[PDB]
């Protein structure tokens, strides 16, 4: 294979054997970020978000023939945007995680740098490794994020052809961000997040006493309403 | 292998017939000949025997150097993949055309002698710039200019498919064309009809991404732009916002706006140098035409000003002619109503409402699209 | 598959020839009125050809060819009427009804008898109905009759005349360009007798069309750039009166004739002359068609133009001779003087410049024979009135200092100064000539037959050359007289100065470089008659060459003089007749080869170019034969210049893979010497493929053969980007490639190419494609550098100033009686065009537009517009007289 | 007729070229080899003679020498410092101090002196090939043409009319104007027929991205054109290399000016630059350094103004002498309607007016199609117009 190890002799510089299978540089990559791994089942009280999240992530993949019989193009790009602390990186990641999508996020550091390429005088590099891990899915942060989104966004409108990669930007305070990323064709679909109700602080308080020691007779319901809604972290 | 260029008679007339019998006569009159050398000096198999004699004297160890210089009597300076470096010579069999001062070479494992040459594997630059299929859809996607669609031809598809029309006039095509309007009115979109109908490679690159983070890395990118362009045949550089090199600010750029003018001296020089330019067509598209130099949109380096308006309420009803055209569309609706909702809704207002009344109907698994979908549409999409 | 149903055709012609033999016999009626609705509807139904899928003609055969088997034959009492309803109807689908052996029997259904007036039911329809098959005809029908029994019975008889109006039916129904179909009807039809159908078809081409000619003109011309020798002497021949009988445009008679004069007959175009001086009408045409005939393609014209009225018209004849001419002078004097062209240029020499910090120092190169490569500082910059007054102080001091041989070149560079000159030439070699040396007055008087070059008039028959050769009992005072008037009257046939130069030969006097080079004088005269030039040549060559077994300076030099004499015939009768006359042993038969292909210059006759490899491909040849392989490969030097391009693609995919790639000899040594000869053109096809061979020296071999190889690959004229190749191998050239022996050489490679900035066409193809010889002043040098010894004493005579046929560049010149317009001209990559729709587009490099005197350049056909109408020659030719005639408003 | 056998007579003869090609070698589609029989003077000879007794002789260079010995002193690319010696083979005369030389990798002793290093980046910007703009396309400013040739040229040209009567001819010239007026291109015809080195600079590509990185690559292009006799450098759109020296509070563009004083120190000052000639030609020149304005550097100051009415009558007769036109139209009434135009402009005007005629069929155009030209260049693209702020030059 290209990019394999072998072993190889030192007088005449024979091959000897194949030595097996590093890393992938988008392996590292993820390795270094760490991002917290997540699933439907942490999700706290956010029921009417996750079906208009997989409408328009989950529903190309596993049946892409259903757009076709609407004859509408399949949508690229997700804004989701509430208060800081909501849970907008652990949907993103969930759903990534339940339909075997390669979450990528980028976030324009330099110890990242090295796996992409030597300099990257673009952003669009990044693709080489997404298109080879072709269902993949791109992820970022809250005005640098928003200049690579357009560059993103200009590439996967017609010029890319291979399908099945998508973006996410996550921010809040829509009200700022740039116009030319407020034109009514280049966002498919904004979803805000809410702060909780006292019905979802109290189910976010659920999944989280599951690994803790408890004592017998809680009332969680009081201890809910004693916060007046101040986010889900 | 370019044997004989002549076909001109394209009949079946005896010329071409005389003319292929007396290449057949040169032919194995050459095969008779090279066919006594190995009858009367055998030798060797020729086949291997020389090969083998060139493989056995370049060892197995190949290290892969770099050239930087060439003294013509088959010995030049070569460097190491360390740093230090000698000064060998060069072999019989290393076929002296393909020596470019920074070319992968291979040399030998003891006298460091040059061997041979290696083909280069290029680049993670060019295949990002260079689009590989075609994208979308004709000219008929696009409905209702009609009028600068012509214009667009005039500059790069009719000098390229038809070259005779301007040497009976005597004359040279217009050389740069730019496409400005507000946002939104398919400026974008025409550049991707190009895309599919030319046979010339496209090149694409927003402007936004030009402005870099070292100094002079800018200019430096500009350069090996036209670079590449012209290293491969008739071509079309595509220049998409670039009034975004102007605008904004960004404190990745450690010049500030003393290093953005730099980058556009030498953008500026790269259109309308005093080098030989070659067969490179410019488009270029922008929604802030007052914001830019006026030294770059002269005449001399930008030939052709394209205006987009804002689409007329006759071809507004050809485009939701377009972008309904394979959806199962319900008998409900009454497309007039959906052209004067707004008075002045874009061409990509138009299949913003079309995709979202779409994306309703899949919420109730539906498969015809009803009028209220168009409704709670446009509250969807206008209004926020 | 929609079958049945309107199977009408497949049913009722599957009857009624299946009932033709019921009723035939028994039912008179029925034989002929249902023969005759076979024969109507079968006709009716194949003129449209647009149906080419007939009902009948693929259908009725399939019982039709059984039943016309026993229809036609088993008859035998066939009457008048019924066989024009039979072979009417059974000769149209006969060439699709048999298969591939139709060719021995389409008679066994047509020759029994040719129903009427067969194109009756051949007007409509252009080849399906007979048409192709009568090309079937003449293939192998007539090719077997009409190889040794032409003169025949019906097969030729009607023939002719079937023959006859089927060439008329091509340009009868629709005048496409199926109109050269028909030289491919005439040529086909008996090959080598082509002017027993030419005849036919060229009284029928004279009342065929007067717009109809110039494009079946050009057809055939493209037929006569190559042919078989009998076939290149018939087709010829029939292409003369087409512009005289049926055109009368008549003013490509001279240049296009020249193609005639040699092959068919020296009086042929002789009688052609006379069509010319015929033709007086009146002096645009009549000027035009005589500017070629003094220093274009031939001279020696001028005495056939003193007759009784010598007022202007045939006061021509002087004009002819140097006025135009002078004219050609009036170029350098007032046209390129403007242009760019100062007194001295000079500065190539200073274009030599940069060595001395290209790594480290210099004042270094102190070696005396780079000043004889100093002389051409001066003397190749100063062509076309490159005049000096003491800036020939090189040339002067230099006179003065040393080198013998170097006093007869700076003395011999003068000629090269004052070039196409008669007017003041003699008066500036006697301000260098006195000086009483054998070396500087020998090479000054040699320069005197220079200058004087196309001249011929009154400047010395008897007079300064022949003073000069008298006084010889020594060096080149012997030698150096014989070189200048045979170079001067080279375009000259006259008899009387061979004839005091015959004793020359006829002296045996042990002189041997005098000999030599007499031989070479003598066969630049004339090359025609006076075979007793034959005789003398070869008794010295038996009475010295026999009695001694050495040196090429007999075999570089004396049959040399000899192919000369009889250049430029197919004939193969002079094969016949020197190759016989020194019948002696292999070095001297020598020259078995030098006449045999001296006189096969351009055609096509590659059955001798088989022969001119296969008896000495390689054999291993234990030094022996190696200068005869070696000339046997320069007599394919020839022969691939002009079959316009055909051959030069294939000699250059043979000779870099046969000799220099795989060869022992041959090739290292000498088989670069085709592309010195091939071009000097320029073209990277080549001109990358020979410094492969060169920059790698291969310094293993006499090295002087591939240093040889580096002076006459700077051969090319019209001077390009090609400094770099060599100023880079110059730089080389300086230390390594030792000036010992070769800074005379890189730098005459150098200053080869800028000889001046114009004055360059020395390349053998005038109008089109016609010779110029031009080759008789050319072919003494690539024969000269084999190989050595040459570089320091003998060559000197030769390699300075062996080829002066430059005839020069340009073709912008307007010529109207007072000399006022200048042009409207617009140059081009050369044309395509072969048989195209109408209009023809010539050329295609329209971005160049130009109106006065400039250049020529490599591919190029130049055409205008203004409607100036250009009347005079259309073909080209470079002194149009350029008329005018605006009847188009 | 003989459809088929004209076709596949001509196939197999096409095939029976590359049957037998294959057997002759040229095959074997390389990763770096040669032609086969191309290469067989090295073939047993040179193989065995210029490998085996030829050495590798690794490249180095040398500090200083000393006093009463050879004792040379050299350096190496990372490695240490040796103290070496000559060959027989090479005289001590040129081993002169700061050279680079060949070699041995046992004894570490001196073979050959080497060609000093050339920083390939300066090597590109020799333009070795000459354009094809004649003085003949640059009609309309003739009198700025002759006071620019007699600099440039005729001291080159004609070193005898200025020596003779003892004047040093001037050395540095500028050339500046509104762009599209002809700035570029009459430095075109210069580089057409000139014959002396033509170095090209373009002033964007001085920037660098270390620090004083660039001043050096100013160095090294005024060191290989000292070492030549006559020299031509061209300097374009200077505006960039750089304006004026104006520091104020944190040092801001400090380190484009380090490369403008490097330049200036290389041409006044300090055992000069000889013959050597510059020519900057610049877009809007009141941003440039009074310091670099001072003549002894750029003594000749030519304008390029629009052209006044002759001048722009000549120049349509330039751009449309080569074009299929109605003979009977005037261009004396259309440089009446194109007042203060570029010579730019004029070309865009000729080839606008040939495209109308391609628009419906015809082949030649005529005077109204000059007009529907003018009217769309001149006066509906007049939004742009480039020029009323930069005559100004700001
Ligand atoms: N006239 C039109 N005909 C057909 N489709 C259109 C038209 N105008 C806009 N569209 C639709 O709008 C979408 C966006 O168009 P496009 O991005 O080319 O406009 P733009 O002016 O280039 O946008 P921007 O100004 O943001 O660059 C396209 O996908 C296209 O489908
Ligand atoms: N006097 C003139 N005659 C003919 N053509 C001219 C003239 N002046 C300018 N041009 C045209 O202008 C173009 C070159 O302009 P040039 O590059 O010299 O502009 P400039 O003066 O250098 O300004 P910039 O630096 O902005 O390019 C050429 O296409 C040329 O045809
Ligand atoms: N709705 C929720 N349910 C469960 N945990 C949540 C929720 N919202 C936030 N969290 C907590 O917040 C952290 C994730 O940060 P997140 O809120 O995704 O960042 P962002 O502000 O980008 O949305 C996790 O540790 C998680 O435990
Ligand atoms: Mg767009
Ligand atoms: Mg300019």
């Amino acid at each position: 294979t290209p990019n394999c190890r072998v072993a190889l002799r030192n007088d005449s510089y024979t091959l000897h054997k194949i030595l097996p299978n590093k890393v992938d540089p988008l392996v590292s990559l993820m390795m270094v970020e760490k991002v917290p791994d997540s699933t439907y089942e942490m999700i706290g009280g956010l029921d009417k978000q996750i079906k208009e999240i997989k409408e328009v992530i989950e529903l190309p993949v596993k049946h892409p023939e259903l757009f076709e019989a609407l004859g509408i193009a399949q949508p690229k790009g997700v804004l989701l945007y509430g208060p800081p602390g909501t849970g907008k990186t652990l949907l993103a990641r969930a759903v990534a995680h339940h339909t075997d999508c390669t979450f990528i996020r980028v976030s324009g550091s330099e110890l990242v740098q090295k796996f992409i390429g030597e300099g990257a005088r673009m952003v669009r590099e990044l693709f080489v490794m997404a298109r080879e891990h072709a269902p993949s899915i791109i992820f970022m942060d809250e005005s640098e994020v928003q200049r690579t989104m357009l560059e993103l966004l200009n590439q996967l409108d017609g010029f890319e052809a291979t399908k099945n990669i998508k973006v996410i930007m996550a921010t809040n305070r829509i009200d700022i961000l740039d116009s030319a990323l407020l034109r009514p064709g280049r966002i498919d679909r904004k979803i805000e997040f809410p702060p909780p109700n006292e019905e979802a602080r109290l189910d976010i308080l659920k999944i989280h006493s599951r690994k803790m020691n408890l004592t017998r007779g809680i009332n969680l319901r009081k201890i809910a309403e004693l916060m007046p809604g101040a986010s889900g972290a | 292998a370019s044997k004989l260029p002549l076909v001109t008679p394209h009949t079946q007339c005896r010329l071409k017939l005389l003319k292929l019998e007396r290449i057949k006569d040169y032919l194995l009159m050459e095969e008779e000949f090279i066919r006594n050398q190995e009858q009367m000096k055998p030798l060797e198999e020729k086949q291997e025997e020389e090969r083998s004699k060139v493989d056995d004297l370049r060892g197995t160890p190949m290290s892969v150097g770099t050239l930087e210089e060439i003294i013509d009597d088959n010995h030049a300076i070569v460097s190491t993949s360390v740093g230090s470096e000698h000064y060998v010579s060069i072999l019989s069999f290393v076929d002296k055309d393909l020596l470019e001062p920074g070319c992968s070479v291979l040399l030998n494992h003891k006298v460091h002698a040059v061997i041979g040459v290696l083909m280069d594997d290029t680049d993670p630059l060019v295949t990002v710039m260079k689009v590989e299929k075609a994208p979308q859809e004709t000219y008929a996607d696009i409905g209702g200019l009609d009028n600068q669609i012509q214009e667009i031809k005039e500059s790069v598809e009719l000098p390229l498919t038809h070259p005779e029309y301007y040497e009976e006039m005597g004359i040279k095509p217009p050389k740069g064309v730019i496409l400005y309007g507000p946002p939104g009115t398919g400026k974008t979109l025409l550049a991707k009809a190009v895309a599919n109908q030319t046979s010339a490679t496209f090149l694409r690159v927003v402007g936004s991404e030009l402005i870099q983070k070292y100094l002079g890395d800018g200019p430096k990118l500009v350069r090996e732009l036209f670079r590449v362009a012209e290293e491969h045949a008739p071509s079309i550089v595509f220049i998409d916002e670039i009034d975004a090199i102007g605008t904004k600010r960004y404190d990745s750029n450690s010049g500030g706006e003393r290093e953005i003018q730099r980058t556009m001296l030498e953008l500026l020089n790269q259109l309308d140098g005093f080098d030989s330019r070659g067969d490179v067509k410019v488009i270029m598209a922008t929604n802030r035409i007052e914001t830019l130099d006026p030294a770059l949109i002269r005449p001399g380096r930008i030939d052709r000003k394209i205006e987009f308006p804002l689409p007329d309420e006759k071809t507004k009803k050809r485009i939701f002619q377009i972008h309904t055209s394979r959806m199962t569309l319900a008998d409900d609706v009454t497309l007039d109503d959906l052209i004067m909702a707004k008075d002045d809704l874009s061409g990509a207002d138009i299949k913003a409402i079309c995709t979202e009344a779409g994306l309703m109907a899949l919420r109730e698994r539906r498969m015809k699209v009803t009028n209220e979908d168009f409704k709670k549409s446009k509250e969807n999409v206008l209004y926020k | 598959m929609e079958e049945g149903g309107r199977d009408k055709a497949p049913v009722q012609p599957q009857q009624s020839p299946a009932a033709a033999p019921g009723g035939t016999d028994e039912k008179p009626s029925g034989k002929e009125r249902r023969d005759a609705g076979d024969k109507d509807k079968e006709q009716e139904l194949s003129e449209e050809d647009k149906q080419l899928q007939d009902e009948l003609e693929m259908l009725v055969e399939r019982l039709g060819e059984k039943d016309t088997s026993l229809y036609r034959p088993a008859l035998e009492e066939l009457r008048r009427q019924i066989r024009s309803s039979t072979t009417s109807m059974t000769s149209v689908p006969k060439p699709l009804k048999f298969l591939r052996p139709h060719y021995g029997k389409l008679k066994e259904i047509y020759e029994n008898m040719a129903p009427g007036e067969n194109k009756r039911f051949a007007a409509d329809i252009i080849s399906v109905l007979a048409m192709t098959m009568s090309g079937e005809r003449e293939c192998l029908k007539y090719r077997l009759v009409g190889s040794q029994e032409e003169l025949a019975s019906w097969g030729h008889e009607y023939v002719r005349h079937l023959a006859g109006e089927v060439a008329k039916e091509w340009q009868e129904l629709d005048d496409a360009e199926k109109v050269q179909r028909e030289p491919l009807l005439t040529l086909v039809k008996e090959i080598v007798p082509y002017n027993m159908a030419h005849n036919a078809e060229h009284e029928a081409c004279d009342l065929l069309m007067e717009i109809e000619q110039v494009d079946m003109l050009e057809k055939d011309i493209d037929e006569n750039a190559y042919a078989k020798v009998c076939l290149y002497l018939t087709s010829c021949v029939n292409y003369v009166p087409e512009p005289e009988n049926s055109a009368l445009l008549r003013c490509a008679l001279g240049v296009f004739r020249k193609f005639s004069r040699f092959p068919e007959a020296l009086r042929l175009a002789l009688m052609l002359n006379d069509m010319e001086l015929v033709e007086d009408i009146f002096t645009s045409c009549k000027d035009v068609v005589v500017q070629k005939q003094m220093a274009f393609m031939l001279g020696r014209h001028g005495v056939f133009l003193e007759l009784s009225e010598d007022v202007e018209e045939y006061e021509d004849l002087t004009e002819i001779m140097s006025n135009v001419q002078l004219n050609s002078n009036f170029l350098a004097l007032a046209r390129e003087l403007d242009i760019m062209e100062p007194k001295v240029p000079d500065d190539i020499y200073k274009t030599h410049l940069e060595n001395n910090r290209f790594g480290g120092s210099g004042s270094q190169v102190d070696s005396a024979r780079m000043n004889l490569a100093s002389s051409f500082v001066n003397g190749f910059v100063n062509a076309a009135f490159g005049q000096d007054k003491l800036l020939t102080d090189d040339g002067n001091k230099w006179l003065y200092k040393n080198k013998d041989h170097g006093m007869l070149s700076a003395a011999a560079s003068l000629g090269m100064i004052l070039l196409w000159d008669v007017d003041g030439g003699l008066t500036q070699i006697d301000k260098y000539l006195y000086s009483s040396e054998d070396y500087i007055k020998s090479g000054a008087l040699l320069a005197c037959g220079i200058v004087n070059s196309g001249v011929r008039n009154e400047c010395d028959p008897a007079l300064a050359l022949l003073s000069d050769y008298v006084l010889h009992n020594s060096n080149t005072m012997r030698l150096g007289s014989i070189f200048g008037l045979g170079l001067a009257y080279a375009g000259s046939n006259r008899e009387d100065v061979l004839t005091l130069l015959l004793p020359v030969m006829g002296d045996s006097k042990s002189s041997m470089e005098v000999a030599g080079v007499t031989a070479l004088a003598c066969g630049m005269i004339a090359v025609g008659s006076c075979n007793g030039d034959v005789t003398s040549t070869i008794l010295q060559t038996i009475m010295e060459k026999s009695e001694t077994e050495l040196k090429d300076t007999y075999a570089r030099w004396l049959p040399l003089g000899l192919g000369l004499n009889h250049l430029g015939k197919g004939e193969a009768i002079e094969a016949i007749l020197a190759a016989l006359e020194v019948v002696s042993e292999p070095f001297r038969s020598f020259a078995n080869t030098l006449v045999d292909v001296c006189a096969y210059a351009g055609s096509g006759n590659v059955l001798k170019v088989q022969q001119l490899l296969h008896i000495c491909s390689e054999h291993f040849d234990s030094k022996e034969k190696e200068e005869d392989k070696d000339k046997k490969e320069k007599k394919d030097k020839d022969k691939k210049e002009a079959p316009a391009d055909m051959g030069a693609h294939q000699g250059v995919a043979v000779l870099g893979i046969a000799l220099i790639a795989m060869g022992e000899e041959i090739g290292a040594e000498m088989a670069l010497r085709t592309f010195g000869h091939l071009l000097r053109y320029g073209e990277p096809t080549l001109r990358r493929a020979v410094p492969l061979a060169l920059a790698l020296i291969s310094v293993s071999n006499p090295r002087l053969n591939i240093l040889d190889t580096l002076s006459k690959f700077s051969h090319d004229a019209d001077p390009e980007v090609s400094y770099n190749s060599i100023f880079a191998m110059g730089m080389v050239g300086s230390g390594t490639n030792n000036a010992r022996l070769a800074a005379m050489l890189r730098q005459l490679a150098q200053y080869h190419a800028k000889d001046p900035n114009n004055l360059f066409m020395v390349r053998l193809a005038q109008g089109l494609t016609h010779l110029g010889k031009g080759t008789l002043t050319l072919c003494p040098y690539h024969s000269d550098r084999q190989l050595m010894s040459q570089v320091a004493v003998a060559g000197l005579l030769t390699v300075l100033v062996s080829f002066l046929d430059v005839r020069n560049i340009i073709l912008g010149k307007s010529h109207y009686v007072l000399y006022g317009l200048v042009a409207a001209m617009q140059p081009r990559m050369l044309v395509t065009f072969d048989e195209e729709l109408r209009p023809l587009p010539v050329s295609v490099r329209v971005g160049q537009a130009v109106d006065v005197v400039g250049q020529a350049g490599k591919p190029k056909t130049i055409t205008g517009f203004q409607t100036h109408t250009t009347p005079v020659l259309l073909a080209h030719g470079e002194r149009a007289e350029l008329a005018t005639e605006e009847f188009l408003p | 007729t003989y459809s088929r056998q004209i076709k596949q007579v001509e196939d197999d003869i096409q095939q029976l070229l590359k049957k037998i090609n294959e057997l002759t070698g040229i095959k074997e589609s390389d990763t770096g080899l040669a032609p086969p029989a191309l290469w067989d003077l090295a073939a047993d000879k040179q193989t065995l003679q210029s490998e085996q007794p030829l050495q590798v002789a690794r490249c180095t260079k040398i500090i200083n020498a000393d006093s009463e010995d050879p004792k040379y002193i050299i350096n190496v690319k990372q490695f240490a410092k040796f103290v070496v010696d000559l060959s027989d083979q090479v005289a001590p005369t040129d081993i002169e101090e700061g050279m680079r030389v060949g070699v041995d990798r046992n004894k570490y002793q001196i073979h050959i002196p080497l060609p000093p290093k050339i920083d390939p980046t300066v090597t590109m910007m020799q333009v070795e090939e000459k354009p094809d703009v004649t003085y003949s396309d640059v009609g309309g400013c003739k009198e700025q043409i002759e006071k620019l040739r007699e600099v440039v040229e005729t001291p080159l040209l004609h070193p005898e009319r200025f020596v003779n009567l003892g004047i040093e001819p001037p050395k540095g010239v500028l050339l500046f104007g509104p762009p599209g007026t002809g700035k570029t291109l009459c430095a075109r015809a210069v580089a057409n027929r000139t014959d002396a080195c033509f170095i090209r600079v373009i002033g964007s590509e001085l920037v660098q991205k270390y620090v004083g990185e660039g001043a050096r690559m100013v160095r090294e292009l005024f060191e290989m054109a000292r070492t030549k006799k006559a020299c031509l450098i061209f300097f374009d759109e200077i505006d960039a290399i750089g304006g004026a020296r104006f520091d104020d509070g944190a040092g801001g563009d400090n380190e484009v000016q380090r490369t403008m004083l490097e330049l200036i120190n290389q041409l006044d000052g300090f055992d000069p630059r000889g013959n050597i000639k510059v020519l900057m030609a610049t877009n809007r020149p009141d941003t440039l350094d009074p310091a670099l304005m001072r003549p002894g550097r750029l003594d000749r100051k030519i304008e390029f103004s629009l052209p006044d009415l002759e001048g722009r009558t000549h120049i349509f007769k330039i751009h449309a002498r080569s074009m299929s036109v109605e003979r009977d139209i005037r261009f004396e009434l259309l440089a009446r309607l194109c007042p203060n135009s570029t010579g730019a402009e004029i070309r865009s005007v000729c080839t606008e007016a040939g495209m109308f005629a391609i628009r419906a069929r015809r082949k030649i155009a005529t005077e109204k199609d000059f007009l529907e030209a003018v009217n769309k260049v001149i006066k509906s693209y007049a939004k742009f117009s480039a020029t009323p702020r930069y005559m100004t030059y700001n």
